[PDB]
RNA sequence: GGGAGCUUGACUGCGAGACGGACAUGUCGAGCAGGGACGAAAGUCGGGACUAGUGAUCCGGCACCUCUGAGUGGAAGGGG
RNA sequence: UCGAUACGGUUUGUGUAGGAUAGGUGGGAGACUGUGAAGCUCACACGCCAGUGUGGGUGGAGUCGUUGUUGAAAUACCACUCUGAUCGUAUUGGGCCUCUAACCUCGGACCGUAUAUCCGGUUCAGGGACAGUGCCUGGUGGGUAGUUUAACUGGGGCGG
RNA sequence: AAAACACAGGUCCGUGCGAAGUCGCAAGACGAUGUAUACGGACUGACGCCUGCCCGGUGCUGGAAGGUUAAGAGGACCCG
RNA sequence: CGUGUAUGUGCGUCCAUGAUGAAUCAGCGGUACUAACCAUCCAAAACCA
RNA sequence: AGCGAAAGCGAGUCUGAAUAGGGCGUAUCCACACAAGAGUGUGUGGUGUAGUGGUGUGUUCUGGACCCGAAGCGGAGUGAUCUACCCAUGGCCAGGGUGAAGCGCGGGUAAGACCGCGUGGAGGCCCGAACCCACUUAGGUUGAAGACUGAGGGGAUGAGCUGUGGGUAGGGGUGAAAGGCCAAUCAAACUCCGUGAUAGCUGGUUCUCCCCGAAAUGCAUUUAGGUGCAGCGUCGCAUG
RNA sequence: CGUAGACGGUGAGAGCCCGGUACGUGAAAACCCGACGUCUGUCUUGAUGGUGUUCCCGAGUAGCAGCGGGCCCGUGGAAUCUGCUGUGAAUCUGCCGGGACCACCCGGUAAGCCUGAAUACUUCCCAGUGACCGAUAGCGGAUUAGUACCGUGAGGGAAU
RNA sequence: AGCUGUCAACCGAGCGUUGAUCCGAGGAUGUCCGAAUGGGGAAACCCGGCACGAGUGAUGUCGUGUCACCAGGCGCUGAAUAUAUAGGCGUCUGGGGGGAACGCGGGGAAGUGAAACAUCUCAGUACCCGUAGGAAGAGAAAACAAAAUGUGAUUCCGUGAGUAGUGGCGAGCGAAAGCGGAGGAUGGCUAAACCGUAUGCAUGUGAUACCGGGUAGGGGUUGUGUGUGCGGGGUUGUGG
């Protein structure tokens, strides 16, 4: 099995570094726990995306977790999409979790995952300002407004 | 046991043969391990009867 | 039957004509050629005075042969 | 923790003519020294205790070459290598100890679930690359199955 | 219809727990909603007095210093 | 066991009679952030033989 | 057109060193030479070669193969309304005896052990109907009955008997074990199918006349009551 | 009489007595086969050279190995095809077949799919035929026949 | 121009020239059981929900619809638990069972033969399982062939041939090429390279980008990786 790494592992090699593994290794903890990707036509750009994305969105302590907080629900956010005719409100399609993401990266916010994002509980079906909660920790939940307006 | 659950491969059937050529029914079974599989990247696992051949061609992910 | 000298016919290619007889087996054979032994020569020698000491076919082994060789040259395998 | 090979290096060669424990071979008339030699005092390895390589201190200006020998020369220096001793870089197998992540749990809790000692999921707690299960392989195998186990004969059996 | 079986009682062997055993291709079930004072198998057969010698043979239990031994590894050398 | 109508007694949602109990401000002691008080145990650095 | 294992050659070919001798082949006959009386052969000439396709009959091959008959062997189903054992839930056991433990009282003792007398009502306890068995005997034996009847016999509060409902299925069940029982059938049930199973064995095989007419021996045989070949019959052709 | 002398029936062998027969004729409706339209697609720039260590040409596939299956082929010198279990390639100088295997030639272009006709059969319906049966025959069943009856059941199964 | 099916008449009543009986086609009605499907059940008999209507003084009662399970679309919701998913609601569309033979794909005996028997045979037969269709399967060369300037998808029939061979070389088993015919479609459509577009997942705020030159302007992230879908292009062996 050959991989391109996307953290660095002991005995194994640093990040972005090519590696033969036995295929138990890749497959049973590698590959889940995202510590590399398959060898591929574009896998070297996608390994220091991935590796570089990761240190940018986590998430260390419930202190970290409280100041995300306090600045996150202290924005209101726009989401751009492609909708139906305005009466109907129906977009042509969903948002999805990177959509709300990288509104809020664009927005002068923090650099979230997209796993936090409780989207399917927020019902944005229509267009107009909608309320998202962000699930920075346990015990730290986040609410943000978002406008959704047609493109 | 004999039945892999993706790609529907099931057990041959053919003869044992002893030294004096007396033939014997017998099967040739796939060799299907259980795979608690996932269907998308981080979600629920579920168990599910996978042959070795599709574990090595990877039609069934972990995580 | 007893003794002695030399020797390898305890041969190769063959075989007129017979014995025997359910069949398969078995048995005798003069004589012709090759290349030889002994004998001065005539000649005798295709094991042992004679009749037991043995086992069909299949399958397979080994040596040799101017046979065959699955498109062709080889080879494998198969023939003699 | 062993074991095969490879690659970087080092140890180590008693025909006799002999300055003498003659590596076969090529570049071979000059090396080796003050980034400190001849000559000794110790540590270490082998041992045919003949004597070799080596570290430190001391010493301070050599041993040297066709030198004649010798099939074969210089322990003046440089190259791959071989009788064999070894160390680290790879490759690759055997055993052993662990780790967790595959896999396993008729161990707990929770959920699907109003109902539920089924089942599935989540999670915690334990096993763990073992076990279980394919494929291949050697054993044990009247537990079961298909069958065989002659004829002659003053009936058959026994004897022959 | 018994002198046979069963029997209470005895000894041995197995079984540390979805045990051993059994039914089933499996899942599962019985064993048992039991846990070695229990459960299964074997022989003996209330009770009384007793139950000697042999481990060479064949089983069972444990061991592994030797002899032998599969597939898998290896792949010299040889042949087309 | 059910069903409908009628009649008569008390029982009541709203009216109201009886019934309880909890937040919070303010006056007080022992938990006790924290600098100390008291009792006790140990020797880094260590002096001497 | 044959010969040869074949390459291949061809009225020849194979074996072989042979122009040797044999093997197989050149339809069959006739005449004439030339060699042989070792069985006659070798050359010339002539004469010429008979097959094949329908269809009758006899035998034979593969099929049920002239016809009837096993015990048994598979495949798939049907059966625990009989019987064996088990599970759940009900019922039944006249009458009469015996007198365990425990308890109480009185002897006895320092207290006991122990010993009388009551009370008590135990038990795969006793006698004996129902009920459940089937020990002996007589009868029945083309029965009244495919297992019974009469007379006696055993158990009869228990490992009891019994109703209802249910469960286990064939190499399987169940069995206080007789290979017992599993629907009058059990050392492997029944039914349909393979199937017209197979029998070196037994039985059977139907009108007539005319001519001829055996064998019961030899050899071999997982053979001895089977079969092959020979011997002996018959029909046809040839030779007389 | 006959384009009718098929076959039945009718009081006994009927072309001319009857139903018919030869030959003609006929369908409102439904169904089936066409043709023709609508309607639906689709196309409308093609021929012609050059050029190249450029890219592509069906991957867990081919190949190989173990154990089997099946092929005239019973493991055989055993190709070709094919299941399961391991291992695991090349994109045209490629790859796979020409009975082990190798070389050289020849054929073909695997691991994507669809495809009418020639072939097999008859529960059922229509029209016919027989050197087929004629009531112990022919279907088990010309008669209430899968009935009566037998068996718990599967199933067996008449007679007139 | 006669009828009221028949065994099957007898009685008792009626229809038909205003066209009956009868024959053909298309509709209507079609209790209960049966896949059986509201729930249950010893098939054909027991008990219901909901909606609408009828009937009661009201209860009871009576019509007519509708209510199983599973699979697949579409919508809502998203447990343990965050992402979510399993699941739960709602709704639409299907499937289920039967049928004599013929097809295809799987599983797969034994009696028997070998005069015993195990290899082998019987036989891929009997039977069984999964699925069809009016036929099915196969089919458009990774084919044969043998140097012929060969044939040219598949299927089926006749030959080749009881041959080559195979076989406890026993009993037995047994091709293909080639050639003669039936049929006519030597038939079609796709995957990739490379363009275009939509959109999933990463990035990016600058180059890039906006069909391509030569440009002249402009616009400013429209970009840049990689995956998937839908259109162009491509359907081939002399290789394309
Ligand atoms: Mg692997
Ligand atoms: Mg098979
Ligand atoms: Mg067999
Ligand atoms: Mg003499
Ligand atoms: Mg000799
Ligand atoms: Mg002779
Ligand atoms: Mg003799
Ligand atoms: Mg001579
Ligand atoms: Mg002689
Ligand atoms: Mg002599
Ligand atoms: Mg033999
Ligand atoms: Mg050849
Ligand atoms: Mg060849
Ligand atoms: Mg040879
Ligand atoms: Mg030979
Ligand atoms: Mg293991
Ligand atoms: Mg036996
Ligand atoms: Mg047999
Ligand atoms: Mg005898
Ligand atoms: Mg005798
Ligand atoms: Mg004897
Ligand atoms: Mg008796
Ligand atoms: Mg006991
Ligand atoms: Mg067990
Ligand atoms: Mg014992
Ligand atoms: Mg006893
Ligand atoms: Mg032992
Ligand atoms: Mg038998
Ligand atoms: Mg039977
Ligand atoms: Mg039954
Ligand atoms: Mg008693
Ligand atoms: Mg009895
Ligand atoms: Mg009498
Ligand atoms: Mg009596
Ligand atoms: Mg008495
Ligand atoms: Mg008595
Ligand atoms: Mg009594
Ligand atoms: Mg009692
Ligand atoms: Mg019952
Ligand atoms: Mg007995
Ligand atoms: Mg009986
Ligand atoms: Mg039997
Ligand atoms: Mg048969
Ligand atoms: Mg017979
Ligand atoms: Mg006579
Ligand atoms: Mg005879
Ligand atoms: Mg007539
Ligand atoms: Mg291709
Ligand atoms: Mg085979
Ligand atoms: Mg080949
Ligand atoms: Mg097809
Ligand atoms: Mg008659
Ligand atoms: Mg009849
Ligand atoms: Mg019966
Ligand atoms: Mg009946
Ligand atoms: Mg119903
Ligand atoms: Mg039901
Ligand atoms: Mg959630
Ligand atoms: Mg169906
Ligand atoms: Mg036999
Ligand atoms: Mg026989
Ligand atoms: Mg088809
Ligand atoms: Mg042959
Ligand atoms: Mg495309
Ligand atoms: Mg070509
Ligand atoms: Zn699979």
């Amino acid at each position: 099995m050959k991989l391109i790494l996307t953290a660095e592992v002991e005995h194994l090699g640093a990040a972005g570094d090519t590696v033969e593994v036995k295929d138990g290794y890749g497959r049973n903890y590698l590959l889940p726990r995202g510590l590399a990707i398959v060898a591929s036509r574009g896998a070297e750009r996608q390994a220091e995306e991935i590796r570089r994305a990761r240190e940018s969105k986590v998430i260390r302590d419930i202190e970290h977790a409280n100041e995300l907080k306090t600045a996150l629900e202290g924005l209101g956010d726009v989401t751009l999409s492609v909708n139906a005719a305005g009466d109907t409100g129906k977009l042509f399609g969903s948002v999805t979790a990177a959509d709300v993401v990288n509104a809020i990266k664009k927005a002068g916010g923090p650099n979230l995952d997209k796993r936090t994002v409780q989207l399917a509980k927020a019902h944005i079906k229509s267009v107009g300002t909608h309320p998202v909660t962000v699930k920075l920790h346990t015990g730290v939940e986040a609410k943000v407004s978002l406008n959704v307006v047609a493109q | 046991a004999a039945v892999c659950d993706i790609c529907g491969k099931g057990p041959g059937f053919g003869k044992s043969v002893s030294h004096s050529h007396r033939r014997t029914s017998r099967r040739w079974n796939p060799n299907i391990q259980p795979v608690r599989a996932v269907t998308r990247p981080g979600g629920n696992k579920q168990r599910i009867n996978a042959c070795t051949s599709c574990i090595k061609a990877g039609k069934v992910s972990r995580a």
